[PDB]
């Protein structure tokens, strides 16, 4: 009968077409150990996920950017 | 009153579900036109096989 | 700079009121002073002694290690005047000694979810962390965000002031590997919303009295943890499904709708969970 | 004031009062110069009985030559607005531009601002003055907060 | 699948989506369930990347806001239409 | 009286707005379901080819 996945299609196109009918607002969020834990974080581990989810970069975008957004019109 | 205070919101409250639809009528019908295309492709290659 | 912090506050903002000092001014002669890779530090200030161009023999001004250093290798220095701050921008130096200096800390310093612009990059430390309190909501409650900083709260009330202003709707999405607070950071926009979007009951630590539906909507979740929440050698609390969630607000702005939709419950632990794990949690209470 | 009218505001005094001797708190001041032919700002009040927190506010007491010279020491007045004023200072939600104006934004402007109102202050002031959309006609607004 | 429909049921103009994702699961052992988890989590950095990035400067340009359009080499596509992608060559 | 029931005649109208776009969405799915078919027939129909 009709798959699991093509019907998980037939749902992901649900999750992530009105995701970007929706502007994002972003948790970026890194794991300082492999190890389950409270507190550790590793030094290396951390600079890695720095580089994987794009840190140096994501800053040359919104380090010029605007957190707070609230209709100017309004505002004027 | 009070059915005429009402009637006014739950309009709203069906246009909440009336651009869902829409967004739906988008997705069957890319979903469509994706079965269509594989359709095409199938249909164009029996006759070459 | 700016009001100094509380526990609770000093997890919500940086501690913004940075200092200054003649000594680290004094020392800015060494102007040669640049900085030099390393396992143990990642990088530390040493100081070009004699310019090869694409060597220098470089003196470390801590072992006082002389180390010959080509040109592309030394990253230099950044004073201290951009420590570890609000958002990851102001740092001149934009180099890999520092944006890793800037991260590194933050978490580290308590301060998990950290202003690159509205993404906030987040480091799960699976930890009761107090910035989520009837403080930190009725300080949040539809507040202004200068004094509501970076936090998945503070994304959240920029989502639920612009949402109802602009009228684009509004997507939080956490990111990053396993046992990385997706689980957690979107309870969190769920204990944000359950008591600022919503219609006060007329109207600390925890203790407080929620709205009939904001009360549930803390409630969903708890019940789904049980159906649906399992042990792996990662988290103990893992999510053996994964979810969207969804707030709809009305005309005026309240909560009126909570939409969690799940794709892949990981059914195939519930015979035989490996070494280590464990099934969905409700089979232990029950 | 005439002793006609401040016979009225002798009245309006002598109905708000506490222990039964000629004593009003400061909370009542503002709202009953308001009925006074005045719509003094909490601002402008708060000068003329020197910045009081809550609990004094709720706490300090006035007397008659106390309140009827505050009453005066505002009532002769300084910039007070008009139609023109207020039309600027109302197109104040106009979205676009539209020459009708945001529904929750005229009643979150009365929550945010200054002089925060409750909700029940908002409500009232703008409630069945839009549409079916939620635009108000502000030329309007304008009349209606100035005359009543 | 009885059990959140009748929890949404109680739940249930503008919304909120949040996305936990049961997520970025590198155990030794992945399964389908990993694989298409680790699916929604690459389409994810994509989402940063098409957002924060792309669409945050296309709701600041659904605007006009003075944005000039920065992009970094960080397009993940060809990741996800190597798991995603039924006819040409399969996904 | 009278004021109620003209916003009521426009409830049903947006009803069938509501109906039109969700006839739609009905029409789309077994538009579908004729493509999706032909598409899963022409696989059987490949695999022999």
């Amino acid at each position: 009968f009709r798959t699991v996945g093509q019907l998980y299609k037939e749902q992901l196109t649900k999750l992530m077409t009105t995701l970007r009918n929706t502007n994002p607002n972003f948790v970026r969020c890194i794991i300082p150990n492999h190890e389950k834990r409270a507190g550790k974080l590793d030094a290396h581990l951390v600079l890695e996920q720095l580089r994987c989810n794009g840190v140096l970069e994501g800053i040359r975008i919104c380090r010029q950017g605007f957190p707070n957004r609230i209709v100017f019109q309004e505002f004027r | 009153e009070a059915r005429r205070k009402e009637l006014e919101e739950k309009m709203v409250s069906l246009l909440q579900e009336k651009n869902d639809l829409q967004l739906q009528v988008q997705a069957e019908q890319d979903n469509l036109a994706d079965a269509e295309e594989r359709c095409d492709q199938l249909i164009k290659n029996k006759i070459q096989l | 700079a700016q009001k100094p912090l509380s526990d609770d506050e000093k997890f919500l903002f940086v501690d913004k009121n940075f200092v200054n000092n003649p000594l680290a001014q004094a020392d800015w002669s060494a102007k040669k002073l640049v900085w030099v890779p390393s396992e143990k530090h990642g990088f530390e200030a040493a100081s070009i002694k004699e310019e090869k161009g694409d060597e220098v023999t470089v003196e470390l001004q801590e072992n006082g290690k002389k180390v010959t250093l080509s040109k592309d290798d030394i990253q230099k220095m950044n004073p201290p005047k951009f420590s570890k701050v609000e958002d990851m921008a102001e740092l001149t130096c934009l180099n890999e000694a520092s944006v890793l200096h800037n991260l590194r800390e933050r978490y580290f310093s308590g301060l998990i979810y950290t202003y690159s612009g509205l993404f906030c990059v987040v480091i799960n430390p699976y930890k009761q962390l107090p910035i989520y309190s009837e403080k930190i909501i009725d300080m949040y409650k539809g507040k202004k965000r200068h004094e509501m900083p970076p936090h998945i709260y503070a994304i959240a009330d920029t989502a639920y002031r612009s949402m109802l202003q602009d009228r684009e709707d509004q997507s939080i999405l956490c990111t990053g590997e396993s046992g990385a607070g997706k689980t957690e950071n979107t309870k969190k926009v769920i204990q944000y919303l359950a008591v600022v979007a919503s219609s006060h009951k007329g109207k600390q630590g925890p203790s407080f009295s929620y709205g009939e539906l904001e009360k549930q909507l803390l409630q969903a979740n708890p019940i789904l943890e049980a159906f649906g929440n399992a042990k792996t050698v990662k988290n103990d609390n893992s999510s053996r499904f994964g979810k969207f969630i969804r707030i709809n607000f009305d005309v005026t702005g309240y909560i009126v709708g909570a939409n969690i939709e799940t794709y892949l419950l990981e059914k195939s632990r519930a015979i035989r969970q490996a070494k280590d794990e464990r099934t969905f949690h409700i089979f232990y209470y029950l | 004031f005439s002793e006609e009218q401040t016979a009225e505001f002798k009245e309006a005094f002598q109905l708000f009062d506490r222990t039964g001797d000629g004593k009003i708190l400061y909370s009542q001041c503002g709202d009953v110069m308001r009925a006074l032919g005045q719509n003094p700002t909490n601002a402008e009040v708060m000068k003329v009985l020197g910045n009081p927190k809550s609990d004094e506010m709720n706490l300090k007491t006035l007397k008659f030559e106390q309140f009827l010279p505050m009453m005066q020491t505002i009532a002769k007045n300084k910039d007070q607005g008009c139609f023109e004023d207020y039309v600027e200072g109302l197109r104040v939600f106009d979205k676009e531009g539209n020459g009708t104006v945001m529904g929750a934004e005229i009643r979150h402007v009365l929550v945010t601002l200054g002089e925060k109102m409750t909700e029940e202050e908002v409500e009232q002031l703008v409630a069945g003055h839009e549409d079916s959309n939620g635009c108000i006609n502000y030329e309007e607004l304008v009349r209606m907060v100035l005359s009543g | 699948r009885w059990i959140l429909t009748r929890v949404n049921k109680a739940l249930d103009a503008s919304f909120l989506g949040i996305l936990d994702i049961a997520g970025f699961e590198i155990f030794e052992i992945n399964s389908f369930e990993q694989l298409c988890i680790n699916y929604t989590n690459e389409k994810l950095q994509q989402l940063f990347n098409h957002t924060m990035f792309i669409l945050e400067q296309e709701e600041y340009q659904r605007e006009g806001i003075e944005w000039n359009f920065i992009d970094f080499g960080l397009d993940l596509q060809p990741c996800i239409e190597l798991i995603e992608r039924p006819t040409n060559p399969p996904g």
